[PDB]
């Protein structure tokens, strides 16, 4: 009944974990994160291709966000780093389309 | 074997940290940004030239000096799109089902 | 004639008796610089010398410390500015 | 050595006096334009001066 | 209708936050187990430190009441500390969750009078630690500002040194022992001020003819210096 | 030119003291007097284009 | 009189430029000048200068113990616009003073105008006794002069 909320929390819980298992050396764990993030979401593999494409105020709109979120840089030899920020950027980007974000705190 | 890191070495640890599983870009960890005085300093500006609270929400523009954006999402687009079918189809790619795209990627971006 | 307990004198001697020439010479070549030296501060200057040190890049246009002087690009009425 | 240390000492006295007025002539050099900048920005004071009673700029009310 | 059906796949499936988690709710995904955080290093009170202090290892005393049990610092940690980033490192002398010494004032002019005399800031009691990124990209945006106030100077990177110093040893919640930390980067700053003024207004002395015993051998050689 | 040198140097000391790395109003500034030391050897009229 | 205050700043310009070009150990082929700047001076109330720059320009080739200190404030306080802000006392008195103007004593950290005297003290034994006693007095502290042990022998003051 919350469904993007629910699997938007659960996302940020599995890259905590990703991220604390590899502190701690745990391929074991991470490889669970890894497997159980919310891959067979049909809105969002949809979105995917078109956050690949977009451009300007929406694109800027979304790395802001992602920058808060995960502000630290991938490896960009990672690629389960690599395709779970893609994920995580595709889902922001259907989020945004849907109902886009509004990031001032001077708002009315 | 990983002994330790005092409080004195904790500067030269933020920006060469300790290798792992999922290290990051050590060379763009100087690289990394986000402005919280951005819209602060934008609505002071724009209220000095004399707009008001509405046109400066108006003009309101999130900012571009963020943390760079990874080359791979350019460069790997097909082998990244490639990946994610194979691990919604399988997954998320248990019993190593998506090795292939992954290793390709891998491959590509290391080259021994 | 020697011995190992002359090991020491042996040593020194081979390794410094050798270097006395260069001494010698490095002693002359600092008295000449310094007759120059001197002799440049007898015919004038715009800025000082110092005798005794280094390296002396001082003129019109540069610093004691070779950087480009403030302030100089004018002309002034007591004359130089310094 | 004791003949040049006669000729050193010498030269360094001259060269002690010659430092020392470099340095004043240098400082006197710097006070001298301050005054020039000084007696341009006079010029920009309104006729009768400043009102040192009041606040130049009024930022708010006094209700 | 169920309340958070999709949001607990750390559940589903059994993936642990973290070792503790995986201790507690036996998943046991974490091969080298856990080491648990101690009480007195996940919470505490401030306390004095030097040992020219008589209120040594003791409890920091505010106007209001607080408990005196005091944060201790790992001073016996074991050999393999498998994590060494600055996440499990920061738990060996502050406790990440901030100190528990902090006011829930019964008035508004008690905050003011604490304020005024110095002793309460929300900065400083109402506050975590600063996580690695934070610490980052606080210093990158210092330097940012710091390199277009002006790139020709030398003392740049010290400030930008002494800032990283700061933020990384906490001062926000710690000022006092992290200025012990940083002021040696404050004096290094103040060095190369002179220097520097002292190269852009050309500042020299006479130097005195060499000393007869200048070398302490003859064979020894005498390494020229600026 | 010394003395404008002079006048330059006299607004950035006290413009630096008088604001710290926090202040917003210190980049455009400490920008606009480095455009007047750039610009030191024009006229008001030139200067007023690139300083603007 | 406006054509004659820009005419005389020609002229003060002219001069400057002169002494300039010709430099500091030539000075005195400038003498031309003073004829018409002392007259620009009582016509105008201005000041210019000049005896204070030719005696410091006299002085500073056969300089003074002093090395000419009091030549060259006092130049950098003729040079002022409003007016000299520090001066040199007259006296009958032996010692000069420096003095500070009224008008300007608000931008100074003073209680008086007297700045103290412009030559440093002469050495005796009791101004160094009477300043140790006073600030002995002002410190108050119970312990100096204290020795708790002292090498035995005959001499009161072992070594010193
Ligand atoms: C048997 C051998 C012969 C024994 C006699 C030898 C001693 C002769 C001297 C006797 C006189 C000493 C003075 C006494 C008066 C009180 C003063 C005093 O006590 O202070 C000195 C000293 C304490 O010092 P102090 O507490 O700081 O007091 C203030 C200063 O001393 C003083 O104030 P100051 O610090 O400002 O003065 C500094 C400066 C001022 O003076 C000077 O600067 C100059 C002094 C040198 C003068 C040079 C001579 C002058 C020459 C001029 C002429 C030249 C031309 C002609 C000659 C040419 C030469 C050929 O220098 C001195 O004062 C130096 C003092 C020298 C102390 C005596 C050193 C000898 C120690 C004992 C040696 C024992 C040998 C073995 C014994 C074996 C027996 C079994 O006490 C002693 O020296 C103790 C002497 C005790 C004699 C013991 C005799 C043995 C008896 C057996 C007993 C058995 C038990 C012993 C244990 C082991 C047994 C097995
Ligand atoms: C053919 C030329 C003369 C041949 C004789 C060579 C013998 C000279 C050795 C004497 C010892 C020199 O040792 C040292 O060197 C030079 C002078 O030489 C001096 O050095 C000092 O004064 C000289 C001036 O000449 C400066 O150039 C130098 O920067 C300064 O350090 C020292 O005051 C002296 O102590
Ligand atoms: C009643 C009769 C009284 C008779 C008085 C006799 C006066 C004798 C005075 C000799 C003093 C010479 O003093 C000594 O000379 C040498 C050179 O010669 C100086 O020079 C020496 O040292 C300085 C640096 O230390 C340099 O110049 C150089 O390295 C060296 O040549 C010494 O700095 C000085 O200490």
């Amino acid at each position: 009944s919350s469904p993007h909320m629910d699997r938007l929390l659960g996302d940020l819980k599995l890259l905590a974990a990703y991220d604390s298992a590899a502190g701690w050396q745990e391929p074991k764990a991470m490889e669970s994160a890894f497997q159980s993030l919310s891959w067979d979401d049909a809105d969002v593999l949809k979105a995917l291709p078109q956050y690949l494409n977009c451009r300007g105020e929406q694109k800027r709109r979304v790395d802001f966000a992602y920058a808060a979120l995960c502000p630290r840089p991938v490896d960009e030899k990672d690629p389960k780093q690599t395709l779970m920020s893609l994920w995580m950027k595709a889902r922001l980007f259907s989020y945004d389309q849907k109902h886009p974000f509004v990031l001032s705190p001077f708002a009315a | 074997a990983a002994s330790t890191i005092p409080i004195s070495q904790w500067p030269s640890l933020l920006y060469a940290p300790p290798s792992s599983p999922a290290n990051p870009a050590v060379e763009a960890l100087p690289e990394m940004q986000f402005d919280d005085l951005h819209y602060p300093r934008q609505m002071l500006l724009c209220r000095g030239a004399g707009y008001s609270l509405e046109q400066c929400n108006r003009m309101a523009q999130p900012d571009a000096r963020v943390t760079p954006e990874n080359p791979a999402e350019k460069l790997l687009k097909e082998e990244a799109v490639a990946a994610i079918a194979c691990l919604s189809q399988r997954e998320g790619g248990k019993d190593e089902q998506c090795r292939y795209y992954i290793e390709r990627m891998y491959k590509l971006a290391n080259k021994e | 004639s020697t011995s190992p307990g002359l090991a020491f004198a042996n040593l020194t001697l081979l390794l410094d008796v050798p270097q006395l020439p260069a001494i010698w010479a490095v002693n002359a070549w600092r008295e000449l610089n310094g007759l120059f030296t001197e002799m440049k501060t007898l015919a004038g200057t715009s800025d000082l010398l110092y005798p005794s040190n280094r390296y002396n890049p001082q003129n019109e246009k540069t610093n004691r410390m070779g950087r480009p002087r403030k302030y100089n690009h004018g002309e002034w009425m007591f004359g130089n500015s310094y | 050595q004791g003949i040049k240390t006669v000729y050193a000492s010498c030269r360094y006295r001259k060269l002690n006096e010659r430092e020392i007025i470099s340095d004043r002539y240098t400082w006197l050099h710097e006070r001298m334009l301050e005054d020039e900048v000084e007696r341009v920005l006079l010029e920009q004071v309104p006729a009768g001066g400043f009102d040192k009673t009041r606040p130049g700029l009024l930022l708010g009310p006094s209700t | 209708s169920i309340l958070g059906a999709e949001a607990f796949p750390e559940l589903l499936s059994k993936v642990p936050l973290n070792p503790q988690m995986d201790e507690d709710k036996h998943f046991n995904k974490y091969k080298w187990g856990n080491e648990p955080i101690p009480v007195n290093r996940r919470t505490g009170s401030r306390m004095n430190s030097s040992i020219y202090d008589n209120r040594n290892h003791e409890a920091v005393r505010h106007p209001w009441s607080t408990d005196a049990r005091t944060f201790h610092p790992n001073d016996n940690p074991e050999a393999d500390r498998i994590n060494t980033q600055y996440s499990n490192m920061v738990s060996d002398s502050f406790p990440e969750g901030g100190f528990s010494d902090a006011p829930r004032f019964s008035s508004n002019w008690e905050r003011l009078l604490a304020y005024h005399h110095g002793l309460y800031s929300p900065e400083k009691f109402n506050s975590t630690t600063k996580t690695a990124d934070e610490i980052r990209l606080a210093v990158n945006d210092f330097a940012a500002k710091v390199h277009a106030d002006d790139p020709k100077n030398a003392c740049k990177y010290l400030m930008i040194e002494e800032f990283k110093c700061l933020q990384s040893a906490q001062a926000r919640i710690d000022p006092q022992g992290a200025a012990t930390k940083c002021v040696k980067w404050f004096n290094e700053w103040r060095q190369c001020a002179w220097d520097q003024e002292k190269m852009v207004k050309g500042y020299n002395y006479i130097e005195d003819r060499r000393a007869r015993k200048h070398k302490p051998y003859i064979g020894a050689p005498d390494l020229q210096y600026s | 030119v010394d003395a404008r040198e002079m006048k330059v140097d006299m607004y950035e000391k006290l413009f630096k003291q008088a604001a710290d790395l926090e202040n917003p109003c210190r980049m455009p500034g400490v920008a606009y007097l480095r455009c007047l030391r750039d610009t030191l050897t024009e006229t008001q009229s030139a200067r007023r284009s690139s300083c603007l | 009189a406006p054509h004659q205050r820009a005419a005389c700043e020609q002229l003060h310009s002219e001069y400057k430029q002169c002494l300039a070009k010709n430099g500091r150990t030539h000075f005195s082929a400038c003498t031309d000048f003073h004829s018409k700047l002392r007259a620009c001076e009582n016509m105008l109330g201005t000041s210019y200068c000049i005896d204070e720059g030719i005696n410091l320009m006299k002085c500073t080739k056969n300089p003074d113990p002093s090395f000419c200190a009091k030549e060259f404030v006092a130049m950098r306080e003729c040079n002022r616009p409003q007016g000299p802000h520090l001066v040199l006392s007259s006296s009958p008195s032996s010692p000069p003073h420096y003095e500070l103007r009224p008008e300007v004593k608000h931008l100074y950290n003073v209680d008086s105008t007297d700045l103290g005297s412009a030559v440093a003290p002469v050495r005796s034994k009791e101004q160094l006794d009477r300043v140790a006693d006073s600030l002995k007095a002002d410190l108050n502290l119970p312990g100096y002069g204290h020795i708790p042990y002292k090498w035995e022998s005959l001499r009161p003051n072992p070594g010193a």
